[PDB]
This record gives structure tokens, C-alpha cells and sequence, in this order.
RNA sequence: CUGGUGACUAUAGCAAGGAGGUCACACCUGUUCCCAUGCCGAACACAGAAGUUAAGCUCCUUAGCGACGAUGGUAGUCCAACUUACGUUCCGCUAGAGUAGAACGUUCCAGG
RNA sequence: CUGGGGCGGUCGCCUCCUAAAAGGUAACGGAGGCGCUCAAAGGUUCCCUCAGAAAUUCAUAGAGUGUAA
RNA sequence: AUAUGUUAAGUGGAAAAGGAUGUGGCGUUGCCGUGACACUGCGCCGAAAAUGUACCGGGGCUAAACAUAUUACCGAAGCUGUGGAUUGUCCUUUG
RNA sequence: UUAUUGGAGGUAGAGCACUGUUUGGACUCAGACAAACUCCGAAUGCCAAUUAAUU
């Protein structure tokens, strides 16, 4: 159900992003009406599981806070060459 | 085959090719698609050579869309002329490829049939390609 | 309908570039009505208006009530200017032709002590 | 004062830009040092040349 | 094998001629240009070959004339 | 809240619905006079029994079209170093979404 | 002048692109034009708003600007 | 030299499309020890020239190779130690 | 020379709002190309202040 979620705070050196998408986490943005800009880390195994499960376009559950807000997916990044995820922006309903 | 019917200027200079690409990255109108890997110079000569080769394995019962056109002009000189004197004269007409358009795309059959003409059709393009689907 | 007010206010701004956008000021700015007429003496440094006069302020006798309350109105403005000590004015006809009762407010504060 | 400048690197094969912000720091020759009063003006200037000189 | 181009006009060095925040004198030239790209604004006059001149002497500004475009206007000093 | 006149990057609009009357603004009524139509009192301009909110006009509600618009990410790049396209530091778009948003506003004259 | 010389083309001026967001910037690099015209196609003052699609409506300008851009 | 892995071709110490049960890693599924694949690191075939080995400078090495990270040393007319010469500028001492 | 501030300019990028090139649908929707296309748009370089800290 609930989904950990380590916090990016300050800036990110694009070294920072350069040797974490060769790790297995990917950057993100939670925002809306209430809560706004909590960048934050996911992960690229549990995503696509419950992508896999949800939908493209479906309710994603996510713990912002260690608490689920039924955040929902708007967009999410992809490069078509490595089939790897780059970011989504994770409008709170 | 497959070129302009005008064009506003006839010599052109040649289109960089260090990059990647800028849009067209994903497969829309069909099913199945064909990913380029490597940068180059597609002629329209192996567009409608690589057609072919796709269409006649599929016996024409699924549709095919090339999604890369030929818009510029490339120039070539006389045999024996020394350097100077102008520039040359039409010969071809080009498109730019560079690392992640995809070349065509293919709907209306199985996996297997679709993979086997894509396979088929990337032995007469001069670049490195592979296999997409449908970004489910 | 072409909404007569609306095609006077193109003229207008056709009117004022060359008059207190690099000319002399103060601006004694008309206005046209169906009935009655005003004006005001007005300095576009600040935005700020310097005197008052209509064809309603208590002007009315029931003359010719057209062109002879023009007269009456430029005299009323005229010897309000003089007061604050403004002898000197640039007359906008705020894009009605310079004819009749805009003519008759200009030519009417000419002769009450206000040159332009 | 502050800031101990030193050129470690020289300034053969480097740009006319590099060179000028150099002397303005003072430093003339390889090895030489200079002491200054931190400023938002000097760190900015070290920065520019900061492969060639070294501050402690 | 000849070529048929070959000739071109000679470069007039257009474009603005004195920076912002700068002090200029009564008649200085501010901007050369075809047509009018800026406009003149207070205390700047346009010449009959499109130009913006100062008028008087003091600091020179460049502001927004509504949207898409931009004007010169100069300033008394003190 | 009504009127005149200025300043402002459509957060200032277009479109769709509702309300308002002769104290103001217009429609109107008609060419005696000023003036006018390259034909035509349609406009311009001259004078005004009487009547209407129909349209203009001002105001109220709409996020459909426009205009505005973050954070995060990406592309691109000054610098440096390896060496042939990366790898570290800085700046940092476009597009797209979350959003403001059905304007604020000076000075005068009036019912107040 | 000249990717050796000859034969071919060019030689002065204006406008774009190459030109790397100031200005300048080359090649026998890519495209065009000039060697005038107007007594109103000049000055000043008033008034007016176009192409095109279906006298009317739509229209923001897709017209016109003597002559290339 | 120290620590942890890669490979076996003498790669290192020239070259492409394309071909392959070479070997290391991570991931992800389908049938209960076997199959599929995804992205990867290092290789191997493709690979034929003229006086003499002859595409490491030589010997020679599978570690004296490659990747990752530390600790020493060698190394220039650079810089500094000592002595001296010329030109300057300061005046801590016309020194 | 750097750092603080202001300014002119339209290239890399991207985009289809004009000009031209272009693919597949319905009867306008998606998707692409441009040195001489631009509704947009850097990093830097440039011009200054009569500004400071070094030299």
C-alpha cells in the first residue's frame, strides 16, 4: 500500500541525477492544491509493479509523508533508447 | 520514390548530424515500429528499397507507415573538375536519422510476422536499428 | 448603429500625438454631447485637471441652447483659467470637427482672456 | 589578512583572459603567493583561474 | 563552369550606438536602423534616414513601448 | 456606485447568459438656418414636439476560445580535464501540466 | 583575379544568407537588383480603412507601400 | 608495492556491416533443476602486399595487462638553498 | 580582471503561430522538415555605471 519515499532536498548536481539513474531511483515532483513541490526520490522496480497493476492513467498509490494522499500520475518522462524512467509529476488530487 | 515536388532553394547546405533526435521517438499510428541507433544520412533509395522488402514479406495484408521523409538536397560535382568554379548539382535528396526516431511502423499482424519484416527491412538501412512496440 | 462615441475616440487619439505629446500645455479638452458641452483645462506632466465648465452647471436660460451655451461655457472657463493665472492654452478639439459649437466654445475663450 | 593564493599551474598554453585575472590577483611566477581580505570580488576571481592557482 | 553570384552590398554598422544609464550630449546618435525596431521616446527625435538623436544632454534609457516593442527616451541629469 | 480625462504586456479580451432609462448617455424627429454627400441629411452638422431600453452603452454570473503561468525534469551550454564524446562545476530554455485570472487605477464635476 | 597559365566568367553600387544574438568578417560560396522615375508619386490641413470567404455578415491586416530584397 | 574484480587473445600492441552455446554482472518471467528474454563489461570471426621480423622502441610478460581506490619514490635550465654580475625602486640602514 | 545593476541583439535549442516541404485518418484530428521560417528562446560575448576590491 504505502510507499517509502527518501526526500532530494537543496540542489541536485547533474552528477547527483547522472549517477542515481544509473542506480535505480528515479527524481520526482508531488504537487496540486494543498501540497505543492516535495521532490522526492522513487524507485524504478516498484513503480512499474504497480504500474503494471494500475494503469498508465489510473490512481498510483504513493506515500508522501509516509501517508497516502491518493496521489495521481499527470506526466512522466521516458528515453527511448534504454527503456529506463526519468520523472513523473505526481499531481495530489 | 520519394522527394519534394518544390522547393523553395535548390543548393542547400548539408544538415548537422551530431545530436539526437528531436521528436518522433515513439510509435504512433501503429502497432510496431523499427528504432534507429546510429546517426545517418537515409537516402531515398533505401526507404523505397527497405518498403519493398517489408511489404512483399507481409503478402500486403497488414499497412505500413514510413514515418521519414527526404526534404533536403545534396550536391555532387563533375568527375574530373578541380576544386572551385561553384557549387555543384542535385543528385539525391536525404534524411537526417540520428539516434532514437523510429523509421517505420507496421500494424495489422502478428508479433512475430511484424518482427520478421522489420528484421527484413534493416538490412538495406545503413544504420544499427531494433525492435519497439506501443509504449503501453 | 457605428456607436458614434466609439469612432470619435480613434480620431481623438489620432488627434493627441502631436498635441501635449511634444507641444505646448495645458490641454483645454471638449466634450461633445447630444445636449450639452464640456470642458476642462487639464496638464499631462502630473494628470491632473485645473478648472471645470459645462452646458449643466447652472448656464441654462433657454437660449439658441446649442451654440450660445457654447459661448456661455468658453466665457465661464476663460474667466476661471485667468483666476489660477493660466494665460496660456492648446485647444484639443477632442476629434470633433472644429465647426459650430466646438467652434463657438474655442472662439468664445479667445475673446474672454485666454490666447492660444 | 586571509586567503592564502599560491600559482601552482603556469600559464603557458592559457588564454589572454586567464593570464589578466593573474596579475590582477598579483601573483607573478609559478610558486609565488599573495595574503588578501576575503571579498565577494576576490573569491570571484579565484574561482575564474581556480585550476591554475591553489588558497588556503 | 562559371557562377552567376558573386557581388554584395557594403556593410552600414547599424545598431544601437550608446549603452544604457549613459551620460550623452545634445546631439549624439543612439540608434541607426531601417524603419523604426525602437521608437523615440521623450527628449529623443527621429532623423529622416531612420536614426534616434538626443535633443538634450543627460542619462539614456531604453523602456517597453506597450507589447512588442520598445522605445529610447532621455533624461535630464540632476 | 454614474460622467470626463490620463497610466498600464488580454491576470485588462472575445463569446454566452441577466439587469438597468429618460437626473446623465443614446436612439430618435426633420432639414428653417451653419455645413455636407465625388449619387444619397446614411455619415459629417444644424436645431430639438414627443417616445423607448429594442440595439449602443454601463453593471452582474460564467474557465468555452484567447492572454498569463510556477516547482521538478530534459535539451543546450561558459569552465576544467580526458580524449573523441563522454565525466565533474555553473547558468539554464521550448513544449506540457498545477495555477492566478471575468482587471487594478489618478484627478476633477455631479446624485452620494 | 584565376585551386599553374590559356579559353570561359568577373571588375562600381544596393538588399538578404554564410555571419558563430553588439559592430566587423573570406572564397571562381547561395540568391536578386541599379546606372532611374514623380509637378504631384512633393508640403500642409481634414476625412477614411484593406485582401479574401459566404448589398449584408465574417475578417486584425492574410492588402497597399513607384522600383529588388 | 597493497586491496578487490575482468579476460586468455599475446588481446594489450590498427579497421566496419554482419555472425556466434566465449566468459562476468544485474534484472525479469515459464515449467519444477531446466527454458525464455532485457540492458550491460571484457573479448572472438569478418582481417589479403610487395628489400627484413616490421602495428609494444628492444628483450620479455598472461600479468611487467585492464578497471576501481589508497600509500611511497623517480622525474625539468620550473621552484628553492648558497655565491656572484648587471639594471632599477624603496629611504626599516641614501646603505 | 572580478562581482552588483541596467541595456541592445535573436544564435544553440525548441516550435509550427506566418512562408514553404510533408505523412496517415474523418468529412478538422493526430505526426514530422527548414541557412535565406519564427508565437518563443539561452550560455556566453558586448556597451555602460562615472559604483566597489585587487593590481
Amino acid at each position: 500500500a504505502s510507499l517509502k519515499s527518501i526526500i532530494r532536498q537543496g540542489k541536485q548536481t547533474r552528477s547527483d541525477l547522472k549517477q542515481l539513474r544509473k542506480s535505480g531511483k528515479v527524481p520526482a515532483v508531488v504537487y496540486g492544491y494543498g501540497t505543492k513541490n516535495v521532490s522526492v526520490k522513487v524507485d524504478e522496480v516498484e513503480f512499474i509493479k504497480v504500474i503494471r497493476e494500475v494503469g498508465r492513467n489510473g490512481v498510483i498509490e504513493l506515500g508522501v509523508g509516509s501517508k497516502t494522499i491518493k496521489v495521481m500520475v499527470a506526466d512522466y518522462q521516458f528515453d527511448p533508447l534504454k527503456n529506463q524512467i526519468t520523472h513523473i509529476d505526481f499531481l495530489a488530487i | 520514390m520519394l522527394l519534394p515536388k518544390r522547393v523553395k532553394y535548390r543548393r542547400q547546405h548539408r544538415p548537422k548530424t551530431t545530436g539526437r533526435s528531436k521528436g518522433g521517438n515513439y510509435v504512433t499510428f501503429g502497432e510496431f515500429g523499427l528504432q534507429a541507433t546510429t546517426t545517418s544520412w537515409i537516402t531515398s533509395r533505401q526507404i523505397e528499397s527497405a518498403r519493398i522488402a517489408m511489404t512483399r514479406y507481409m503478402k500486403r495484408g497488414g499497412k505500413v507507415w514510413i514515418k521519414i521523409f527526404p526534404h533536403t538536397p545534396y550536391t555532387k560535382k563533375p568527375l574530373e573538375v578541380r576544386m572551385g568554379a561553384g557549387k555543384g548539382a542535385v543528385e539525391g535528396w536525404i534524411a537526417v536519422v540520428k539516434p532514437g526516431r523510429i523509421l517505420f511502423e507496421v500494424a495489422g499482424v502478428s508479433e512475430e510476422v511484424a518482427r520478421e519484416a522489420l528484421r527484413l527491412a534493416s538490412h538495406k538501412l545503413p544504420v544499427k536499428t531494433k525492435f519497439v512496440k506501443r509504449e503501453e | 448603429k457605428i456607436d458614434k462615441n466609439k469612432v470619435r475616440l480613434k480620431r481623438h487619439a489620432r488627434v493627441r500625438t502631436n498635441l501635449s505629446g511634444t507641444a505646448e500645455k495645458p490641454r483645454l479638452n471638449v466634450y461633445r454631447s447630444n445636449k450639452h458641452i464640456y470642458a476642462q483645462i487639464i496638464d499631462d506632466n502630473k494628470g491632473v485637471t485645473l478648472a471645470q465648465a459645462s452646458s449643466k452647471d447652472s448656464d441654462i436660460a433657454t437660449t439658441a441652447t446649442k451654440v450660445e451655451l457654447a459661448t456661455k461655457v468658453g466665457e465661464a472657463i476663460a474667466k476661471k483659467a485667468a483666476d489660477k493665472g493660466i494665460k496660456e492654452i492648446v485647444f484639443d478639439r477632442g476629434g470633433y470637427l472644429y465647426h459650430g459649437r466646438v467652434k463657438a466654445l474655442a472662439e468664445a475663450a479667445r475673446e474672454s482672456g485666454l490666447e492660444f | 589578512a586571509k586567503l592564502q593564493i599560491t600559482l601552482t599551474r603556469s600559464v603557458i598554453g592559457r588564454p589572454e583572459t586567464q593570464r589578466k585575472t593573474v596579475e590582477a590577483l598579483g601573483l607573478k611566477k609559478t610558486n609565488s603567493s599573495v595574503v588578501v581580505e576575503d571579498n565577494p570580488a576576490i573569491r570571484g576571481q579565484i574561482n575564474k583561474v581556480k585550476h591554475l592557482v591553489t588558497v588556503e | 563552369s562559371s557562377t552567376k553570384n558573386g557581388r554584395d552590398s557594403e556593410s552600414k554598422r547599424l545598431g544601437a550606438k550608446r549603452a544604457d544609464g549613459q551620460f550623452v550630449t545634445g546631439g549624439s546618435i543612439l540608434y541607426r536602423q531601417r524603419g523604426t525596431k525602437i521608437y523615440p521616446g521623450e527628449n529623443v527625435g527621429r532623423g529622416g534616414d531612420d536614426t534616434l538623436f538626443a535633443k538634450i544632454d543627460g542619462v539614456v534609457k531604453f523602456e517597453r513601448k506597450g507589447r512588442d516593442k520598445k522605445q529610447v527616451s532621455v533624461y535630464a541629469v540632476a
